[PDB]
RNA sequence: ACGCAGUUUUAUCCGGUAAAGCGAAUGAUUAGAGGUCUUGGGGCCGAAACGAUCUCAACCUAUUCUCAAACUUUAAAUGGGUAAGAAGCCCGGCUCGCUGGCGUGGAGCCGGGGUGGAAUGCGAGUGCCUAGUGGGCCACUUUUGGUAAGCAGAACUGGC
RNA sequence: CCGUGGAGCAGAAGGGCAAAAGCUCGCUUGAUCUUGAUUUUCAGUACGAAUACAGACCGUGAAAGCGGGGCCUCACGAUC
RNA sequence: GUCUACGGCCAUACCACCCUGAACGCGCCCGAUCUCGUCUGAUCUCGGAAGCUAAGCAGGGUCGGGCCUGGUUAGUACUUGGAUGGGAGACCGCCUGGGAAUACCGGGUGCUGUAGGCU
């Protein structure tokens, strides 16, 4: 059949967005250290609304990206607590789906009384071999039409691989 | 009272043409400019380093000095009373060759070739130009087709 | 208010309302279509036109008064919901006024007399249509009389002409009933869309 | 006492009375504004020319005179 | 629902240059690399262009011209099997050899192969070819990096080292060659010559053979096919250098060609397009006619 | 014949006015037709419900009426500069401390050979001294302020 | 994901800019010395501003190159 | 008849969709020990060659959208010079010369400079 149309997870991005900066944000950074085995990166204050206590140039959220077998393992750990029920509204038109979970105690982490209670967003992006064209510098080119992931293809791949159930939104 | 300035009133003169913005084409740089050649001046808005004054836009002059990134041109600027031969140092981004000198060189080459070729044959060729002479008496042809009659159309709103 | 005698000719360049006026009184006209706007193109066959013969300026108040007169005569001639009038001319030139000494010689005579905007007029060229009315095939004399009544209210000299076109469209009346039968013109409310041949084949497959 | 501000009326006549003739074009116009390095090189080439000119050019002139 | 790009967008859209659209150039570094000062009226500006593609490395030397960049000489990687390097046509040692071959070929074409022999004994240090009095001056040429990011240890710099050892006077610095430490500003030529002679790949092959045989079977398949052990690469490049310096000239390939076939489809003419349109118009009404009468 | 021209002819560029356009960018702008993802206001099935339906406002699409001295795709006429030879071209040889793969490039100099190079008209070039003037006005046309003025203020040409 | 400039370039506007003149990062004061010529209002006088060079010392990148202030149009001052 | 590397013109060559690609080449692609850099070998860098034309890319097609060119608009709107021309004016006509653009329609859609590998 298709020679090299096998779908594959390009990366898995975890993101923890807290309200205020300080000790809680530092702890939300420490939790990702043991969750992903790598140092996260801080994102801060794209704007200034002041309606809930943020300003310009203030550390707000932490995030990171995992690729490869570790990304697949983290996605499996997330779908474990998710129990493999995804809604129809979780999938985007491009083929990327995210679910989000509750506080990270259900992932299999030893609870620490000093860290606190934080969750993550757990956004997943799907890909195919050949999507690295739009990322290189020597020559840039669009993906195309028959190669880009569709809407139904993502949920079909999810049902085929992880045997999850798709609920109507 | 008219707010004299260096770039006053060039809103459409120093602007780039439509659908021609971006970086400068590289062909205008590789052109050769020697001393004594007749060139033209056209202000360009892509670069602002060595652009000439708004009064020399569209002026034709000969080159008297050449440097790394620019050329020196002697331009005949007509001041209120007389004409001054002014030396201007302008970069090569705003200068292009003048095809009038090229046409004159082609014509003089054709002339000195034609005379050198006709000297042996002894035919006094007329290589000197002239105005358009009045056309001679010619014979039109109707091939039996009657000339079509033309009538003015009545007025209609 | 100044009379219309002093704002008749075209003596200055167009001075429209923009970021440089920063102040202007509102216009007099607010509506341009007074008949039944939801009429189809096959409802009213003929159409008239008020074509100007003099290059001058027309005031928005004069346009308003003339269109009120035309509507008042038309709704009595052919009844309501049986016609469609349109004032094609739109006022955009803003005339300015220079109030003179608010009566004593204490204030300045002509020092800084650029003046403030007074109103809005409409510049009309020679041969430009002012108003146009479409009715049934038998309301020709009624449209002519309404346009004649509006002539007595418009300044200058403008004449009446019944165009050969079909309604408001740019197509003639003789080549309309045969070109609308087969798929070359599509009626869309008060207008007609002319479908060219240089399009994708799906637009042609959708028809026929 | 307001007066006239600025006009250019009756100026082209004053100019054309004397003439708007072009400047005097003469051979060897000037050497000002030319690159100083180029001017130095030209001076050196002009002052070192007579060193080798008066012999080799004379020999070549004798040769071409013998040729024709 | 939402506005998008339309006819008004396409009517105002201005396209970039062709060489820029696919991303082959930048027109910024070129504007400084190709343009010659007008004091040098017709003096060409020689630039060596090194491009590292997949399974190949192309090295040329060109100068400016109105019609197009005039190339004086060119060297490739697929010629190394002819000079003694059959496997590894995209290694750092391969870049060194192809730069040396380009330099030697240019010098032999210009007749200056005898003088300006360059650095014969490869040591990893800077050479800085200098001109000799009473003889034609050394070939002064510049470098063209292109789109590749200039990072310490690149194959473009390997080809640069090969050329400067072959005898091309090219201005450069020693901080971009492999072996330049980041903590200290000093440079070591021993590690540079070890990387030039292709010893890191030998260490990798030995490490794979010592740890995992499956890795040594998957990778270096062409190496084990050409039975080149890691201890032979120290001598194979030493021999290839001498072979290149002994026979730098490039032979002319056979011009014999075969007949050509219409492999690509041609454009249909206006008559054919109009006939296709007429057929599509005429065969559509019959479908609905049949569906109605049936 | 040197040379010159308030001019024309031939090549050659320069420009953004007149005009025109906005179913092309920006800013104003009247009305209709279809589709409704969503938002807000009404009516319907009925414990309420993105369970369903009619309509309006809003959005999108393809059209439609009228405008821009401080908008423009396109773009006139008039008009501005240059050239139409001997101060030019072909050939050979020297100098360079300029540049440089190269006797490469570019400038300067020397030497012999070859003027009839668009029309028309006219004799040109140049130095010194220097009085008066330094309140203007009017007219065809183009135009700024003003309702307008034998009003005030500009461009070319002519006149007092 | 679409996204030709619809953002930004210190500030009033115009022009200009997309592996950019925009944002970020790393070293840095060429925002330092010197003599001329030239452009702009022009009487072709000066000041201010600006252009292209040349002669020394430096910055930067590997390098071609750029830089003797701000992407350009204003942001400033004789005698004694 | 074609591609690669470097380029001139910079949409006749850009955008969306659909088909074909034999032998080289471009690439997708497999892996972080050395050179190198990020949260992530995704991107930039040293090691390839197990599969592929799925993608980029190259050709062809769309009564395709844009772009160029040619008719129509049109000797029409404008404009140099003239009149003791008309009209109360607004403006218009004539003589001598030049001459625009949108709607509408039709035709095309890459040509080449240097080095190289194939049928
Ligand atoms: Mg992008
Ligand atoms: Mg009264
Ligand atoms: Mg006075
Ligand atoms: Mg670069
Ligand atoms: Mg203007
Ligand atoms: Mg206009
Ligand atoms: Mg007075
Ligand atoms: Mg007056
Ligand atoms: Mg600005
Ligand atoms: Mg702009
Ligand atoms: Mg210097
Ligand atoms: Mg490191
Ligand atoms: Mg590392
Ligand atoms: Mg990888
Ligand atoms: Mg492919
Ligand atoms: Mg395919
Ligand atoms: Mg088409
Ligand atoms: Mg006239």
């Amino acid at each position: 059949e298709n020679p090299m149309r096998e779908l594959r997870i390009r990366k898995l991005c975890l993101n923890i967005c807290v309200g205020e900066s300080g000790d809680r944000l530092t702890r939300a950074a420490k939790v990702l250290e043991q969750l992903t085995g790598q140092t996260p990166v801080f994102s801060k204050a794209r704007y200034t609304v002041r309606s809930f206590g943020i300003r310009r140039n203030e550390k707000i959220a932490v995030h990171c990206t995992v690729r490869g077998a570790k990304a697949e393992e983290i996605l499996e750990k997330g779908l474990k607590v998710r129990e493999y029920e995804l809604r129809k509204n979780n999938f985007s038109d491009t083929g990327n789906f995210g679910f989000g979970i509750q506080e990270h105690i259900d992932l299999g982490i030893k609870y620490d009384p000093s860290i606190g209670i934080y969750g993550l967003d757990f956004y997943v992006v799907l890909g195919r071999p050949g999507f690295s064209i739009a990322d290189k510098k020597r020559r840039t080119g669009c993906i195309g039409a028959k190669h880009r992931i569709s809407k139904e293809e993502a949920m079909r791949w999810f049902q085929q691989k992880y045997d999850g159930i798709i609920l109507p939104g | 009272t008219n707010t004299k300035g260096k770039r006053r009133g060039t809103r459409y003169m120093f602007s780039r043409p439509f659908r021609k913005h971006g970086v400068v084409p590289l062909a205008t740089y590789m052109r050769i400019y020697k001393k004594g050649d007749i060139v033209d001046i056209k202000g360009m808005g892509t670069v602002q380093k060595g652009m000439p004054h708004k009064c020399y836009h569209g002026k034709t002059g000969r080159v008297y000095n050449v440097t790394q990134h620019a050329v020196g041109i002697i331009v005949n600027k007509q001041v209120k009373g007389k004409i001054l031969a002014k030396r201007i140092n302008v970069r090569i981004e705003h200068i292009k060759h003048s095809k009038s000198r090229d046409s004159f060189l082609k014509r003089v080459k054709e002339n000195d070739q034609k005379k050198k070729e006709a000297k042996e044959k002894g035919t006094w060729v007329q290589l000197k130009r002239h105005a358009a002479p009045p056309r001679e008496a010619h014979f039109v042809r109707t091939n039996g087709k009657e000339p079509e009659l033309l009538e003015p159309i009545p007025y209609e709103f | 208010r100044r009379p219309a005698r002093c704002y008749r000719y075209c003596k200055n360049k167009p001075y429209p309302k923009s970021r440089f006026c920063r102040g202007v009184p509102d216009a007099k006209i607010r509506i341009f279509d007074l008949g039944r706007k939801k009429a189809k193109v096959d409802e009213f066959p003929l159409c008239g036109h008020m074509v100007s013969d003099e290059y001058e300026q027309l005031s928005s108040e004069a346009l308003e008064a003339a269109r009120i007169c035309a509507n008042k005569y038309m709704v009595k001639s052919c009844g309501k919901d049986g016609f469609h009038i349109r004032v094609r001319l739109h006022p955009f030139h803003v005339i300015r006024i220079n109030k003179m000494l608010s009566a004593d010689r204490l204030q300045t005579g002509m020092r800084g007399a650029f003046g403030k905007p007074q109103g809005t007029v409409a510049r009309v060229h020679i041969g430009q249509v002012i108003m146009s009315i479409r009715t049934k095939l038998q309301n020709k004399e009624h449209v002519i009389e309404a346009l004649r009544r509006a002539k007595f209210k418009f300044p200058g000299r403008q004449k009446i002409h019944i165009s050969k076109k079909w309604g408001f469209t740019k197509f003639n009346a003789d080549e309309f009933e045969d070109m609308v039968a087969e798929k070359r013109l599509i009626p869309d409310g008060c207008g007609v869309k002319y479908i060219p041949n240089r399009g994708p084949l799906d637009k042609w497959r959708a028809l026929h | 006492a307001k007066s006239k501000n600025h006009t250019t009326h009756n100026q082209s006549r004053k100019w054309h009375r004397n003439g708007i003739k072009k400047p005097r074009s003469q051979r060897y116009e000037s050497l000002k504004g030319v690159d100083p390095k180029f001017l130095r090189n030209m001076r050196f080439a002009k002052k070192h020319n007579k060193k080798g000119l008066k012999k080799m050019q004379a020999n070549n002139a004798k040769a071409v005179s013998a040729r024709a | 629902v939402k506005v998008v790009k339309n006819k008004a967008y396409f009517k105002r859209y201005q396209v970039r240059f062709r060489r820029r659209r696919e991303g082959k150039t930048d027109y910024y570094a070129r504007k400084r690399l190709v343009i010659q000062d007008k004091n040098k009226y017709n003096t060409p500006k020689y630039r060596m262009i090194v491009r590292v593609t997949n399974r190949d490395i192309i090295c040329q030397i060109a100068y400016a011209r109105i019609e197009g960049d005039m190339i004086v000489c060119a060297a490739y990687a697929h010629e190394l099997p002819k000079y003694g390097v059959k496997v590894g046509l995209t290694n750092y040692a391969a870049a060194y050899c192809t730069g040396l071959l380009l330099a030697r070929r240019l010098l032999n074409r210009f007749g200056m192969d005898k003088i300006y022999e360059g650095q014969v004994e490869v040591n990893g240090g800077e050479y800085n070819v200098e001109s000799i009095d009473g003889q034609p001056g050394a070939f002064t040429c510049y470098l063209d990096a292109g789109l590749a990011r200039t990072t310490t240890g690149n194959k473009v710099f390997g080809a640069l080292k090969g050329a400067v050892d072959g005898g091309l006077s090219i201005p450069h610095s020693t901080k971009r060659f492999p072996g330049y430490d980041s903590e200290s500003k000093e440079f070591n030529a021993e590690v540079h010559r070890k990387h030039i002679m292709g010893q890191n790949v030998a260490d990798y092959m030995r490490y794979l053979m010592e740890e995992d045989e499956d890795a040594y079977k998957k990778q270096f398949s062409q190496y084990i096919k050409n039975n080149v052990t890691p201890d032979m690469m120290e001598e194979m490049y030493k021999k290839a250098h001498a072979a290149i310096r002994e026979n730098p000239v490039y032979e002319k390939k056979p011009k014999r060609e075969v007949k050509k076939k219409r492999w690509n489809r041609p454009k249909m003419s206006l008559a054919q397009k109009k006939d296709r349109v007429a057929q599509k118009k005429a065969s559509f009404l019959r479908a609905q006619e049949r569906a109605a009468e049936s």
